[PDB]
């Protein structure tokens, strides 16, 4: 129960979205749900690359698609890896992802 | 019949107010709502494989 | 524990109290935003295509009048009518 | 089931798809809907962990 | 009534379950029903025609009549086909009628 | 007598001390523009850091943007106002955008001023919250600050070198003038190599000093061809400069 | 202030994203010779950067002409793209934008006896774009207008519900070219922005920065 | 489950048709000529004729003519033929 | 508004083990999302009424100078043309098939959503 805020909040948001996406699921519950996903789906709009996934798709380039949506959901993991840090800083560690060879 | 009206650029400027209307709202109305549910699925199904290889390494519950 | 203030404006639930509103876009925010960011940058092809066009239909109708009052000035200074008088 | 859900869906009250059903056009099939009844018998909290 | 609210559901069940291919029964004479739906669009265009024309009958004809002539009139008004005389001669029929 | 009306109107009605007066109500709209006019006016740039002082807690983000930049073009440092920037943007650090964060950290970067908690949520900002071609839009000049002022503070943050990597390229080299582009790619060689991270698009900052050889030194060739070689051995291969075609 | 919420996978986003996707699809970007990774990656955004934006000029150009072309065939409507000055001055304004692209490419400067020949059979193409879908709101309207009064010479002279197998046989003619009408309203608005996408992007053609230095194996 | 949310507002136009009505309206009434059927007078002429000898046959055509070319109103009588 | 997830654990672990299975069936409801209830008519909006009487306003006027258009029974006898195709077409388009025709013109709605599958993100 020490991480079960942060992976019950993931089952129970995606659950929510995959059953109502494309029935009846209002834009302005998966902004509520979702805040950053929106935000970063809003920038590509903003800056003119409202077609990336579909230039990803014409150049062929099938692992930046992957990237492409990994980085988009980069933000599932922040509750996580800040409170890891956060447990790291206060027993004099450091946080392992965070350094280029650990 | 009727071929030329009486102002060929009063017709003119009304297909550049229709057509920049229609091109400011897709721009900023349409567009936004096509990409907001448009990239939500597709970045949910580019990043799945990933995403739960990502967490299956994470989640310490095995 | 991982207590909620590490999924503070990262992560939500399905709310529980009432639908909240629709985050608006930058773009339907202010059309200043529109205008710079996109409208200028990327379409200003089609605007300053859209300005030629009503540009040059004001020509042709600058040429369409000056051919009016060519052949209206032709014929009151002929002794004519200058139109067919209506009909009624 | 999908097709349940889009029947209940705000495009299926409209006039044009009011007599219409979702499982018409393509129909659950035996695992969404053997699924959706074991789903069923599990949103009571005290059955699934009695079950489990 | 609720003024959105009767009629609405009146006209749903005059557009669904409300059908004269199957009420008036017809399948006796019609093959399908997508050329009941083919003829009633014509059935459709004949009436709104004969309908437009009976409504303000006694006009004399923008369009071009082929040479023909509507009943008893022949050297009328409305079978004139110079429209500065008909108009002439409907000014002293009206007179008249 | 007009024209000593007027004098007299001048010199007790429009002075900098009732321009000061109106712009007490919204401080970083007044201080943002005010600035990029090119008043700097360091006692009065005073009089905004006290009036916005109650309020820092609750700006936007593009207000906190518009108090760091004006107070970056004044030159004027108060402490006590930029620890209340930086817990407005490590409390709010999800809203934050790179455009707006990295204006921030040049703030933070001229005047030495940093926290922990700050860096780390600056770098959770860009990395997480923001879109990762967000470093692609920023230009190398600010992406550069950015890179020192995470060596200058020793921060390792391998994640934040990663997306701040991307924005280094042929294009975003080649829209800097020469004089600009050579300060930069000293000062991003500089950090690559404080963290020993020497990502795939290392290859275009080095290939922007080794193509145009003639304006550096010996010295900073030197500086330039150690972190070619240390670059090297990491991607696990040579450097190669490709002539187009 | 305040905007309206969207319910996710209603119709009309379906069928704009569909319409959308369909004009991008016509103008792909080119796949580089690179692998695209971290380092291809601002190639990527500038070679989409120096793209002109013909997945939205040619859905801006269909979702205004099928608009104007179907009002024609409500009742009580005319077409706006009939008119003369409407329906060519958005071919003109799509050869412009075309032209204002492709002079662009270089610094805004135009280009033996051979070039005016390209620039005759180029300069049609701004006439010949509007005039296409004037002509044809205007003809298939115009010959509705012909047959509908030769079919009212019938029961004008004739009776009133009476001698019908004459006045049936016109009356579907009637019907089937307002059905041909329906076709061809569909038809011009997708073979203007099917053009749009044609001309525009001729001149859609940047160079790939890509990388300028490497480190092999 | 949220069809009911989805009921509650209503009709709605499209999010800018107000500057597309006042960009129409404003093409159609800012022609800078006179409105299509008359002509500009002096002052003079429009004080001393009466309303109907403004009015010209052409401009009020029968609202569902007996015979093709009738009008409402006659005009000014006093033709210079 | 916290979130639910955090009401369930608090409202979980401040109950009794009698009184445990019992109270699940409210710590379920208090954190099911809210689906608004089907409110009361207040039917036809102030901007519905604008849509309907502007177009009755311009069919009523589309319709005045098309009787004064010299050609006026033809242009009369065109709206009931082009009124029988709106007619033949609310009996001829097969309504259902064109609903799920555009659901797979968009990838949004051509499947189903992919992510999140469950036992990466068990707690045991
Ligand atoms: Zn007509």
């Amino acid at each position: 129960e020490e991480e079960e805020l942060w992976l019950l909040t993931l089952t129970q948001q995606f659950k929510h979205i995959q059953k109502h996406f494309g029935i009846d699921l209002p834009h302005s519950v998966v902004a509520h749900m979702d805040p950053l996903l929106i935000k970063k789906i809003d920038w590509e709009t903003t800056n003119a690359l409202e077609d990336f996934d579909i230039t990803l798709d014409d150049m062929g380039a099938e692992d930046a698609k992957e990237q492409w949506g990994a980085e988009n959901l980069s933000h599932h993991f922040l509750p996580l890896i800040r409170y890891r840090r956060d447990l790291a800083r206060k027993n004099g560690d450091r946080y392992g992802p965070d350094l280029v060879n650990g | 019949m009727k071929l030329l009206p009486e102002s060929l650029q009063q017709e003119a400027a009304t297909a550049a107010v229709v057509a920049s209307w229609v091109l400011w709202h897709l721009d900023t109305q349409l567009l936004p709502t096509i990409m907001r549910e448009h990239k939500l699925h597709a970045c949910w199904a580019a990043a799945a494989k990933r995403y739960n290889e990502k967490l299956f390494k994470l989640n310490p519950s095995y | 524990v991982l207590g909620e203030v590490y999924l503070k404006d990262i992560l939500r639930t399905p709310p529980t109290g009432a639908i909240p509103a629709n985050v608006p876009h930058p773009f339907q925010t202010s059309f200043y935003t529109y205008a710079t960011k996109k409208l200028i940058p990327r379409h200003w092809y089609l605007l300053g295509g859209f300005t030629f066009t009503i540009t040059l239909y004001g020509i042709l109708d600058g040429l369409r009048d000056s051919g009016k009052k060519k052949a209206y000035d032709e014929a009151i200074h002929a002794g004519k009518t200058p139109y067919t008088a209506g009909g009624h | 089931t999908f097709a349940q859900r889009l029947n209940s869906s705000p495009a299926f009250s409209s006039f044009l798809l009011k007599r219409e059903k979702a499982e018409s056009e393509v129909p659950p099939s035996e695992l969404e809907l053997e699924a959706a009844q074991k789903a069923a018998e599990l949103e009571d909290p005290e059955v699934a962990l009695r079950t489990l | 009534m609720a003024v959105t609210s009767f009629l609405g559901k009146a006209f749903e069940k005059y557009f669904y379950d409300f059908s004269a291919y199957e009420q008036f029964g017809l399948n006796r004479f019609l093959s399908s029903k997508g050329q009941y739906v083919a003829l009633r669009h014509v059935g459709f265009v004949m009436v709104g025609v004969n309908v437009l024309l009976a409504a303000n009958f006694p006009f004399n004809p923008p369009f071009p009549t082929i040479g023909m002539c509507p009943a008893g009139w022949e050297g009328t008004w409305v079978c004139q086909a110079d429209k500065a005389k008909a108009l002439e001669m409907y000014k002293e029929w009206k007179k008249s009628n | 007598p007009s024209q000593n009306l007027v004098s007299t109107f001048a010199n007790k009605v429009i002075v900098e001390e009732n321009l000061v007066n109106v712009a007490e109500i919204d401080v970083p709209f007044w201080s943002y523009w005010l600035s990029s006019a090119g008043f700097t006016s360091k006692d009065a740039f005073v009089k905004f850091a006290e009036a916005v002082k109650p309020k820092v807690a609750a700006l936007s983000t593009s207000d906190i943007t518009n108090l760091t930049v004006a107070f970056k073009r004044a030159n004027y440092y108060d402490k006590d106002l930029f620890t209340g920037i930086e817990a407005n943007v490590s409390a709010n650090f999800t809203k934050f955008e790179t455009e707006q964060l990295l204006q921030i950290v040049a703030t933070f970067d001229a005047f030495n001023h940093s926290s922990v908690a700050f860096l780390d949520d600056v770098a959770d900002s860009i990395t997480y919250c923001n879109h990762y071609l967000a470093p692609v839009r920023a230009g190398a000049d600010e992406l550069a600050t950015l890179l020192t002022y995470y060596a200058k503070n020793g921060h390792e943050r391998a994640d934040l070198l990663a997306t701040v990597a991307r924005g280094f390229s042929e294009v975003s080299l080649g829209k800097l003038s020469a004089a600009q582009r050579k300060d930069t790619v000293l000062s991003a060689l500089k950090a690559f190599q404080t963290f020993g991270f020497y990502p795939e698009s290392i290859e275009a900052v080095i290939g922007a000093a080794l193509v145009s050889p003639a304006e550096y030194s010996a010295e900073e060739l030197k500086e330039v061809e150690a972190v070619k070689v240390a670059a090297e051995n990491a991607l696990g291969g040579e450097f190669v400069l490709i002539q187009e075609g | 202030s305040s905007v309206r919420d969207v319910k996710t996978g209603s119709l009309p986003t379906n069928f704009l994203t569909g319409v959308y996707r369909f004009w991008r699809s016509q103008n792909p970007a080119e796949k580089p010779h690179d692998p695209v990774n971290d380092r291809l990656l601002p190639a990527v955004v500038d070679a989409s950067d120096k793209r002109a934006s013909i997945g939205t000029w040619a859905t801006t150009f269909f979702c205004t002409i099928i608009s104007c072309n179907l009002l024609g065939l409500m009742p009580f409507n005319e077409a706006p793209t009939s008119g003369l000055g409407f329906a060519t001055g958005l071919g003109v304004s799509v050869w412009a934008t075309a032209t204002i692209l492709g002079l662009s490419k270089t610094g805004f400067k135009f280009p033996f006896i051979f070039v005016p020949l390209e620039t005759i059979s180029y300069t049609f193409r701004a006439v010949s774009l509007g005039v296409r879908l004037w002509v044809n709101m205007l003809a298939g309207h115009t010959l509705l207008h012909i047959l509908t009064g030769m079919a009212l010479a019938l029961p004008f002279s004739l009776g009133f519900f009476s001698m019908v197998p004459a006045t049936f046989g016109v009356c579907c003619l009637l019907s089937a070219l307002v059905g041909l009408e329906y076709l061809v309203a569909v038809l011009q608005s997708g073979v203007f922005s099917i053009l749009s996408t044609v001309y525009v992007g001729e001149f859609n053609h940047d160079k790939f920065i890509g990388p300028a230095a490497k480190i092999v194996k | 489950s949220y069809s009911a949310y989805f009921a509650k507002a209503g009709f709605q136009f499209p999010a800018g048709l107000s500057a597309l009505v006042a960009g129409i309206v404003a093409l159609n009434v800012c022609t800078g000529r006179p409105t299509k059927g008359t002509k500009e007078i002096s002052n003079a002429e429009y004080n001393a004729t009466p309303i109907g000898y403004l009015q010209s046959p052409d401009q009020h055509p029968t609202a569902f003519p007996k015979v093709p070319g009738m009008k409402d109103v006659h005009g000014s009588p006093h033709h210079h033929h | 508004e916290g979130n639910s997830v955090a009401g369930i654990i608090k409202s979980v672990n401040e109950t009794s083990g009698a009184n445990l299975l019992s109270s699940l069936k409210t710590i379920k409801a208090q954190a099911a999302p809210i689906y608004p209830a089907a409110a009361s008519s207040t039917g036809y909006s102030t901007q519905a009424k604008i849509a309907l009487f502007g177009a009755l306003s311009w069919i009523l006027y589309r319709a005045d100078g098309q009787s004064k258009a010299h050609e006026w029974i033809v242009d009369l006898n065109l709206n009931v043309l082009q009124a029988a195709w709106l007619i033949s077409f609310s009996s001829l388009i097969p309504f259902r098939a064109v609903y799920f025709a555009f659901r797979g013109m968009a990838p949004a709605t051509a499947s189903t959503l992919n992510g999140l599958k469950t036992f990466s993100s068990i707690s045991l």
